[PDB]
């Protein structure tokens, strides 16, 4: 016989007859594997993007602006790592290019960019 | 000594443990990480604890247990000694399972009884209770599961395989039923309600016959879908089925010394997580 | 069709992860650069803020939680870790402008009250109950401010 549901802390306690309780508090294994992320340094950093505003429908936060580029990782990975060639090819595609030098037409602009 | 534990609960914020075990008592323990202190021990029952349960903090601290002596008590810390303020024993054999409803319905019970019976405790003015019995399954209820909802419902399994799907109602003040399904081979040992707030909802029926069935509902209308999370039996019979609340992983007690965790993936389909 | 084929990849491989695929849409939104269905926007969204709350980052989950679309889902989701996991969520001023995100007062005080008659207050109830906590307080300049409360 085996027990285990879920707990109010996403994770779960199961039959253990090791411990002390007869239960085992286990930290469920965690897909998210990228380490920047444990690290709360970076989520206030993110956080700085962002306009957030109230909802229309009621009054709890929802994203109204996002500053939020692949670029913007690129520190928190090491250059050497396949990851950081993921987010930077996904920066050189979709990263809005600035050119600073004023140009005569917008037509233009849009060709040097 | 505490070879055998049949069931533990975690508080709301997860700082008290509580395990019953098959010599009839409850321990309360603080925990922190590697250290669970042992806060109390709980006599009271005449026969093993199957399942005990805390209720919702806006109700203090109560904490429903249910065991083989046929007897659901009600327990209650009050200045840092416990108590047994209540009890309900309106079921003629061993009480199986007891789960609290969801906090906007009072302070609700669900008790489920091997005499075919499921009831619905309230606690009154006088914290007095009121119980409103139904009849669920013929052979015996070997759980019953509660649902979230926003027109309450709940879920029960029986003992002649069938999974029950309960609604209430004001014209008969007794929970009607409103929809049977069929699938399992041996007693329905478990069913769990998911928590998904989500487009639809999610039932994991464990059984004996070692399966486990996913009745995905598209809504309010269009009735079950039946689908066996995989289609070889367990290598030994199926215990319990939890959902997650945040996510919808799905945790499976089998009767294998591990347990096994199953997500849903854009097929539809289920697949091994861990 | 980004978005098209975007869901083509999501069945074939997992080469692109849950965080990526969030980070991704959420860019490609916000820039203009791209289309993603609100719902697409949202299943990355709730992915991603799981896998979040399954590594004990209530703060970050609760974060991502905002870029949800539907207000329902957000108001319960935010709501629901807010009220488990409030004292976790009040430690540091990196805690502290997290709950400065813009959580509504009410769940704030009230997830607050919750974890005090737990643990066994009055200014937030101030903001049955009521007639407890007078239960619990049985001093005069405090029976005049609750007057006052009471009148206001």
């Amino acid at each position: 016989y085996t027990f285990a549901k879920f707990s109010t802390g996403s994770m779960l306690l199961t039959k253990d007859i090791v411990g002390k309780s007869g239960v085992s508090i286990k930290r469920l294994p965690t897909e998210l594997q990228r380490k920047f992320l444990f690290d709360d340094v970076y989520l206030d950093k993110e956080i700085e993007k962002v306009t957030i505003e109230a909802r229309k429908s009621n009054p709890y936060p929802q994203i109204s602006e996002s500053s939020l580029l692949f670029k913007d990782a690129l520190d928190y990975m090491e250059k050497t790592s396949s990851d950081y060639n993921l987010w930077k090819l996904s920066s050189i595609l979709f990263d809005p290019v600035s050119y600073p030098y004023k140009t005569d037409n917008d037509q233009v602009k849009m060709a040097l960019l | 000594h505490n070879e055998l534990i049949h069931d533990a609960v975690l508080d709301y914020y997860g700082k008290r443990l509580a395990t019953c075990s098959s010599d009839k008592t409850i321990k309360i323990f603080e925990v922190e990480g590697e250290t669970h202190k042992l806060i109390d021990t709980l006599t009271g029952h005449e026969g093993p604890v199957w399942r005990v349960d805390w209720a919702h903090p806006k109700f203090g601290t109560i904490l429903a247990s249910c065991s083989y002596d046929g007897k659901v008590l009600i327990w209650k810390e009050e200045n840092g000694r416990w108590s047994q303020i209540a009890v309900h024993a309106v079921h003629s054999a061993s009480v199986n399972s007891v789960q609290w409803a969801p906090h906007e319905y009072g302070p609700l019970l669900l008790v489920a009884s091997s005499d075919g019976k499921v009831s619905v405790v309230e606690f009154k003015e006088n914290g007095t209770t009121s119980p409103i019995i139904i009849d669920a399954h013929a052979i015996g209820v070997n759980s019953a599961s509660w649902a979230p909802a926003t027109s309450r419902k709940f879920v029960t399994g029986g003992a002649d395989n069938l999974v029950k799907i309960w609604k209430y109602n004001s014209d008969a003040q007794t929970y009607v039923l409103e929809s049977t399904l069929e699938g399992h081979s041996d007693w329905v040992r478990d069913v769990a309600w998911s928590p998904t707030v989500l487009l639809r909802s999610y039932l994991a029926s464990v059984s004996q016959d070692r399966t486990c069935i996913i009745w995905t509902q598209d809504n309010e209308q269009g009735p079950w879908k039946k689908t066996l999370l995989k289609e070889e039996k367990f290598p030994d019979v199926l215990w319990r089925a939890s959902w997650s609340l945040s996510g919808n992983v799905l945790a499976l007690s089998g009767g294998d010394n591990k347990v096994t965790l199953w997500k849903e993936n854009l097929e539809g389909k289920w697949e091994p997580a861990g | 069709n980004t978005e098209k084929l975007y869901k083509e990849v999501r069945q074939r491989t997992n080469a692109l992860d849950v965080q990526f695929c969030w980070y991704l849409i959420q860019t490609l939104r916000f820039n203009g650069t791209r289309v993603f269905s609100k719902e697409t926007s949202d299943e990355a969204t709730f992915a991603f803020a799981a896998q979040l709350e399954f590594a004990q980052l209530h703060g970050h989950s609760l974060f991502v939680s905002c870029f949800l679309n539907d207000d329902k889902a957000a108001e319960d989701t935010i709501k629901r870790l807010v009220m488990r996991e409030i004292t976790l969520l009040r430690a540091s001023t990196n805690d502290h402008i997290l709950n400065r995100l813009k959580i509504p007062s009410q769940l704030i005080f009230n997830a607050q009250a919750l974890k005090d008659r737990y643990e066994g207050s009055e200014v937030q109830n101030l903001l049955d109950l009521a007639e407890m906590a007078i239960v619990t307080s049985l001093v005069q300049n405090n029976e005049l401010k609750t007057l006052r409360e009471i009148l206001n």
